[PDB]
Formats: C-alpha cells, sequence, structure tokens
C-alpha cells in the first residue's frame, strides 16, 4: 500500500504567441490515489471550461491525467495550475512559464 | 511490436456509496475505448475514430462486460478490506491491467493479467500464464482460490485467443492511425542564469509516438551526465513534447549541439544556438 | 475486446 504525490507540469500545446489562440496544459502524473483536484488559473481566478483526458495509470500503478483549456496568451496575463491531493500538505500552485 | 491493453480502476467511496468504476483500452499506447460508471448512462464508448466501425453487438457486449466487471470489483473491495482488516469508512483502490503483446506475425509475446490494491502489487499472472506472483498473505489466499478454480488456464485462453484475435483485427481497422509517425519539430532556446552562465534548452514538439531520445553534445561527446530532462508529456492533440537542457559558459554556446532521434525522422536532427 | 472477470472474485 503506497500513496504518491503528483508530478505537475504546466505548459502550452504550441509555442506561446501574444494574441494567438493556444491550449494551456496541466499534466499531473505519478500520483496515488486517483482522487485529485486540478484547477487552471488566469490571473489567479479559476478557469471554468477545463476538460481532462480519461484517467489512466502506468506500470507502477500510479495515475496520470491531462487537464486543458483553450486560451489566447497576452503580455501580462498570468496563468497557473493549482493541484490538491491527499498526499499534499498544501495545495500546490505551479505557474506557467512560457519557455518551459 | 504491438499491444492491446485495458486499464481498470475501481475506487470505493463510503458514504456516497458505490465504487467509481473505470475502464480504458489502448492499442499501441493509443486510447480507443472507455467506460465510466459516473456517466449518466454508463456504457462503452469509442475514443478513436477507427473503433466506430464495430457493430452494436460489440458495444452492447462490452458495456455488459464492464458492468459485470464492476460487480466483481465491488465484491473484491469488500473482500480486501476484511482481509487487511481496514477501517470501514475509508476509500480504497483496486486496479487491474490485462492485455497482450504480439509481434507482426501474430505470435503472442507477453500476456498480462495483474492487480494492485491501494497502489501496490497484489497478484500478477506470470509470463508462463500458468502461475501467479502473490505479494502477501491476502493475495496468496486469492491465489489458492484461483488455482483451484482454474483461473490461470482460463485467463490464458483469453490472452492467447480472444486478445490476439481482436488486436489483429484492430491493427487492420486502425492501421492509418496506429502506425502513423509524426516527426519532432525542434528548436533551441537560451536564457541567462543568475549564476552568470547560460541554459540551453532543446525542445521537441509535435511528435508521435512518444518514444524519443534527446541528447546534448559538446564537440561530439554526449552530455547525458550533465543534462536536465523533463518527463515526456502529452500536448493534448495526440502528439508529445519533451525538452532537455544543459548549463553552459556564456560565450561557448555555439560549441553545443542538440541531437534528436525519433522513428519519424529519416536522419537524426542536429541543432545549435550560436 | 476487454477481459471479463466472469465472477472470478479475489
Amino acid at each position: 500500500m503506497i500513496q504518491r504525490t503528483p508530478k505537475i507540469q504546466v505548459y502550452s500545446r504550441h509555442p506561446a504567441e501574444n494574441g494567438k489562440s493556444n491550449f494551456l496544459n496541466c499534466y499531473v502524473s505519478g500520483f496515488h490515489p486517483s482522487d485529485i483536484e486540478v484547477d487552471l488559473l488566469k490571473n489567479g481566478e479559476r478557469i471554468e471550461k477545463v476538460e481532462h483526458s480519461d484517467l489512466s495509470f502506468s506500470k507502477d500503478w500510479s495515475f496520470y491525467l491531462l487537464y486543458y483549456t483553450e486560451f489566447t496568451p497576452t503580455e501580462k496575463d498570468e496563468y497557473a495550475c493549482r493541484v490538491n491531493h491527499v498526499t499534499l500538505s498544501q495545495p500546490k500552485i505551479v505557474k506557467w512559464d512560457r519557455d518551459m | 511490436s504491438h499491444s492491446l491493453r485495458y486499464f481498470v480502476t475501481a475506487v470505493s467511496r463510503p458514504g456516497f456509496g458505490e465504487p467509481r468504476y473505470m475502464e480504458v483500452g489502448y492499442v499501441d499506447n493509443t486510447e480507443f475505448v472507455r467506460f465510466d460508471s459516473d456517466a449518466e448512462n454508463p456504457r462503452y464508448e469509442p475514443r478513436a475514430r477507427w473503433i466506430e466501425q464495430e457493430g452494436p453487438e460489440y458495444w452492447e457486449r462490452e458495456t455488459r462486460r464492464a458492468k459485470g466487471n464492476e460487480q466483481s470489483f465491488r465484491v473484491d473491495l469488500r473482500t480486501a478490506l476484511r482481509c487487511y482488516n481496514q477501517s470501514a469508512g475509508g476509500s480504497h483502490t483496486l486496479q487491474w491491467m490485462a492485455g497482450c503483446d504480439v509481434e507482426s506475425d501474430g505470435r503472442l509475446l507477453r500476456g498480462y493479467w495483474q492487480f494492485a490494491y491501494d497502489g501496490s502489487d497484489y497478484i500478477a499472472l506470470n509470463e508462463d500464464l500458468k502461475t501467479w506472483t502473490a505479494a502477501d498473505m491476502c493475495a496468496q489466499i486469492t491465489r489458492r482460490k484461483w488455482e483451484q478454480a482454474g483461473a490461470a488456464e482460463r485467463d490464458r485462453a483469453y490472452l492467447e485467443g480472444e486478445c490476439v484475435e481482436w488486436l489483429r483485427r484492430y491493427l487492420k481497422n486502425g492501421n492509418a492511425t496506429l502506425l502513423r509517425t509524426d516527426p519532432p519539430k525542434a528548436h533551441v532556446t537560451h536564457h541567462r542564469r543568475p549564476e552568470g552562465d547560460v541554459t540551453l534548452r532543446c525542445w521537441a514538439l509535435g511528435f508521435y509516438p512518444a518514444d524519443i531520445t534527446l541528447t546534448w553534445q559538446l564537440n561530439g561527446e554526449e552530455l547525458t551526465q550533465e543534462m536536465e530532462l523533463v518527463e515526456t508529456r502529452p500536448a493534448g492533440d495526440g502528439t508529445f513534447q519533451k525538452w532537455a537542457s544543459v548549463v553552459v559558459p556564456l560565450g561557448k554556446e555555439q560549441k553545443y549541439t542538440c541531437h534528436v532521434e525519433h522513428e519519424g525522422l529519416p536522419e537524426p536532427l542536429t541543432l545549435r544556438w550560436g | 475486446r476487454g477481459p471479463g472477470r466472469a465472477f472470478v472474485t479475489i
């Protein structure tokens, strides 16, 4: 019996270009159990239309999921992913950095 | 080499009642069906275009099989809680992976049929498809019951028969999608570190399948032992991305080359920033 | 097509 903390990567589907429509991604993987809370944030507010791929898991039985929304990045608008999970002491906020 | 694989998760949730039950099928690491007990009318559903040619008998039978499996998993979650003597109000997880790996000639390469309870190996069908690896006493108890029930014989019938047959049918029906290759598109970025050196980051975007090798070289010698490398991650449109970076002296960036190897490339890519 | 547990419970 094991519980695992999620890995979190925040990134865009395509290279960001100001004024150009894209997809904002939050990939959460390596976690157990499967119950997880994932929110995408625009300047700190939860984005409402966030979809996600079907839950699946890998060789070591740990789960992975992609959360995503459509967005058009700008110069100042801040994006981030917020994750909560039973193994986490605190909700984790990972901010979107457009070169990562 | 090709594979058909089903990934099944059942999660008990006392107080809201019946377990969440899921079922995701992959062909060669490509999702093509799903079942979710939390749907309003839960049923097997296509998640790839090519599986939609299947007649309604296929969809009706898979829906019923998932719902039947859900029943067994509800019982198994109660059996497990008792055998491990766990507290009654908690949520628990039974996972199951089953499937077949086959060569092009249709020979079975490996059949799988294995389970995990709360994240750890519980019981697993061995590669001979006759014997079970049972992790602890509860799973050893399960194994004795499955041995005297002839389960391995009959799971092996699925893995050698119906699993290979359906895989072979799926590769004909989904050939243009599954055997597609999408080559990486690559670029190198640069950012000054506060330490006074430079990060060179080599991106690979838009590639499929997910297997890829990124390496940095300094005058032709591999820098595996000095690079950073993210987990390969889905882009969301069916392709994958990855990057690898090295920290280099300011002024020596042009000596460093990124190497991208992918099945979709006719010759590996070589990129520089200076 | 996927595998059936066939009421072969743990």
